[PDB]
């Protein structure tokens, strides 16, 4: 089996689109998820989306059109409203 | 050292399989 983790970053006014700032497979995926717990970063399991992002959007790349709406949905779930 | 942790700390959301 092969564990995958995609780390998405979006900051209004900085990133023009959501950015894959980190990825990992196997041991590095496990570590990404441990760190996500530590920093209270929302983690969503979505196996088709994870595999597709992993294949298509490399570290340091903005998401492309196929991903705009699925990633928007994750951002809406995940954003801290800060109150 | 620490680039990975700093990237995760500032992250918005993680998608996993």
């Amino acid at each position: 089996p092969t564990a995958i983790a995609i780390c998405l970053y979006y900051k209004l006014g900085e990133t023009p689109l959501p950015l894959v700032i980190e990825t990992g497979k196997d041991a590095k995926a496990l570590q990404i998820i441990k760190l996500a717990e530590l920093y209270d970063i929302p983690v969503i399991e979505d196996i088709p989306l994870a595999r597709s992002l992993y294949k298509n959007i490399h570290k340091g790349q903005y998401i492309t059109e196929d991903f705009f709406e699925p990633v928007a949905q994750l951002i809406r779930i995940a954003i801290d409203l800060d109150y | 050292s620490g680039s990975l942790a700093n990237n995760i700390k500032k992250s918005t959301v993680i998608v996993k399989n």
